RNA sequence: GGCAGCCAACGUGUUGGCUGGGUAGGGGAGCGUCCUGCAUCCGGUGAAGCCGCCGAGUGAUCGAGUGGUGGAGGGUGUGG
RNA sequence: GACCUAUCUUUCCGGCUCUACCUGGCUGGAGGGCAGUGAGAAAAUGUUGUGGUUAGCGGAAAUGGCUUGGGAUGGCCUGCCGUAGACGGUGAGAGCCCGGUACGUGAAAACCCGACGUCUGUCUUGAUGGUGUUCCCGAGUAGCAGCGGGCCCGUGGAAUCUGCUGUGAAUCUGCCGGGACCACCCGGUAAGCCUGAAUACUUCCCAGUGACCGAUAGCGGAUUAGUACCGUGAGGGAAUGGUGAAAAGUACCCCGGGAGGGGAGUGAAAGAGUACCUGAAACCGUGCGCUUACAAUCCGUCAGAGCCCUCGACGUGUCGUGGGGUGAUGGCGUGCCUUUUGAAGAAUGAGCCUGCGAGUCAGGGACAUGUCGCGAGGUUAACCCGGGUGGGGUAGCCGC
């Protein structure tokens, strides 16, 4: 996925959209993020009492990596010929994330 | 003889073609190219629809129980094909759909179709739809839609001219053929047919002469 | 008083005469189902399916007439 | 063809063949050609090819507005990319959100295809006449006969090919074929061998397609499937898919031993609660309306009292161009199918519902009849060339 763990990104579909958060963990195998208050649903813990609130994963698809310039952009790739890297780049700014 | 005027895409007019009676001022025949039309279709077709009889199923070889003391309704097998589970009679099984139409059916339709274009001023004629050797889909567009606003347009390019096939390629309604291909179905389906110079002098010299 | 077949008489589809029980069986013309070329239209402001209501056609049957249930596709025309 | 025997032409150096001299041989090594892993001899071994296969990587453009909604990928309206509007996914129809797509790019190693070398072979005197009852030219063979096999050919006038059993020739005036056989002509040269391509097929691997199936269908097998299970054994051989966008799968309280349920929560919806999408019919209940215990009923039909409900106008209920439910009572009335001269039949088949279950397909086939093209002509088969359904192809065929 080109959306890892400790991006920050913009929800742009579902109940959520427009609330930026923080990737907590990522579930490469379904294509889902798990983000920092967005997506909360009211489980009934059963134990001791139970009812707390918790973030639910969302599919990858439905968050932007946010830009530099706070901007949710597409991400591409330069390749850095001094060691054959490959580093994500923001498609609007060219910078760096 | 109907003139096409032939149009560039910088704007201008470089010449004009001039269509023969005998291939673009045909009668068109409704019922023959129906015929045509339907025989195309059926050759696309690919057969490939099959099921098993009741030889093919596995098993079912033994008969089931004894012919008479059971009280049951006699059986030969448990294949049969009114058993769940049983062979299919008279099912689907591969079959090639192409007709073998007359060659002078097929030309004769492919002139009716494209006389009704001619007759309704439905044929155009360019040099070249791009300049250079770039494609470009957003040059070929804005050509187009000087040269028509109908949806469905057949572009009828000769092999070489990659350039122009690949600009126009992506376009939601556009068609592309060659005009040694050109055939009823796709003149029919198309609301304007567009001629590279070449490939309509190509189709006139290999017909006219 | 309505429908139909054959024939006549004229007209740019109406009038008249005769006829219309039916098994094996021959001929003709249609209804409903699915999949498709092309063209059109409806659908989370609720498609199909299912249960009803109120009606419709000479029959197979119909409802782009409407309630309820339901949750993602469907209708129509002309061809294959 | 060998053997003889004239003629004209020919790299160099050897060495040998008892001694020289002529003169034949044979054989090395140098120049030079000509082939090569193949049928035409065999096994090696370097260099080299953005040649191929076995992993991949990049890749354009909307967080756009308003509206509906739990969610927009819907509607309406703007703009953008396109060599990319393939196909999927994403909370509902997405070229511009994601995997991708067009298009480009990439291999250390191994393997495969080349090219180039080495390396291995092979050749190096050829042309040209004459000459002859001279020699050679594939033997247990051909031929022939008996009994068979197979050929259009079923023993036939039966050639050709071929097995077994006997018998058994010629080397060119030879021999074997030209449908018994003979003659004459013609073709060919048996009894030695090898040989690429055009042709056939797909356990398996890769990329795709469908006027193919969509859970009683499609493979027997979407579910531990050749499993469970059956059989001593060979072998036979099933059934079982769908919560929701997300598990947020129902904390806590109440009745109960549990099971199950009722509150309370989650969810757009629990008319989605792991017995879960939709949820038909048979079949089984509960409630309400009418009816039924003096009656003889193929169970219905046509008349029809009474009661219940509903739609109109009027008024307290009563009538109408009415409509439904039930139905006392009267008339009429012998299931359906199959098969029979004839069946309500005491002839056959059906306990009930749902699903499934029978004139189909192939072939320039045959006859007839519609329809379309061309017309004294019509048409191609195979095949060839097009990512197609198009173009070409005269051999044939059918008329004359
Ligand atoms: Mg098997
Ligand atoms: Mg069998
Ligand atoms: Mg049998
Ligand atoms: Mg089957
Ligand atoms: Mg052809
Ligand atoms: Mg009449
Ligand atoms: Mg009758
Ligand atoms: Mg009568
Ligand atoms: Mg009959
Ligand atoms: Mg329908
Ligand atoms: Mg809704
Ligand atoms: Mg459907
Ligand atoms: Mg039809
Ligand atoms: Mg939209
Ligand atoms: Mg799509
Ligand atoms: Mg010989
Ligand atoms: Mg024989
Ligand atoms: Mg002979
Ligand atoms: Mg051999
Ligand atoms: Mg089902
Ligand atoms: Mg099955
Ligand atoms: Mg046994
Ligand atoms: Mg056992
Ligand atoms: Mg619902
Ligand atoms: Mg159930
Ligand atoms: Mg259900
Ligand atoms: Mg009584
Ligand atoms: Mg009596
Ligand atoms: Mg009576
Ligand atoms: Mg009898
Ligand atoms: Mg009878
Ligand atoms: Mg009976
Ligand atoms: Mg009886
Ligand atoms: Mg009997
Ligand atoms: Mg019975």
């Amino acid at each position: 996925m080109k959306v890892h763990k400790g991006d920050t990104v913009l929800v742009i579909s579902g109940k959520d959209k427009g609330a930026k958060g923080k990737v907590l963990v990522a579930y490469p195998d379904r294509n889902k993020v798990l983000v920092e208050g967005v997506n909360r649903i009211k489980k009934h813990t059963a134990v001791s009492g139970g009812i707390v609130t918790q973030e639910a994963p969302i599919h990858v698809s439905n968050v932007m990596v946010v830009d530099s310039d706070g901007k949710p952009t597409r991400v591409g790739y330069r390749i850095d010929d001094e060691t054959g890297k490959k580093v994500r780049i923001a498609k609007t700014n060219g910078k760096d994330i | 003889t109907l003139k096409v005027d032939v149009k560039t895409p910088a704007g201008k007019t470089d010449g004009s073609v001039e269509l023969p009676a005998e291939l673009f001022d045909v009668e068109p025949n409704i019922a023959l190219m129906h015929q045509v039309v339907t025989a195309q279709l059926a050759a696309k077709r690919q057969g490939t629809h099959s099921t098993k009889t009741r030889g093919e199923v596995s098993g079912g070889g033994k008969k089931p129980y004894r012919q008479k003391g059971t009280g049951r309704a006699r059986q030969g097998s448990t294949r049969a094909p009114q058993f769940t589970g049983g062979g299919t009679v008279h099912g689907p099984k591969p079959r090639d759909y192409s007709q073998r139409t007359p060659k002078k059916m097929i030309a004769a339709a492919l002139r009716g179709a494209l006389s009704d274009r001619a007759r309704n001023d439905r044929i155009h004629a360019v040099t070249e739809l791009v300049e250079g050797q770039t494609p470009s889909t957003k040059s070929a567009k804005t050509f187009l839609g000087t040269l028509t606003e109908n949806k469905k347009v057949l572009v009828v390019i000769g092999r070489t001219d990659e350039v122009g096939a690949k600009s126009v390629r992506n376009l939601p309604g556009v068609h592309v053929i060659s005009p040694d291909q050109l055939n009823t179905y796709d003149v029919l389906n198309a609301d304007d047919v567009v001629f590279s110079v070449e490939a309509l002098n190509a189709y006139i010299s290999a017909n006219s002469k």
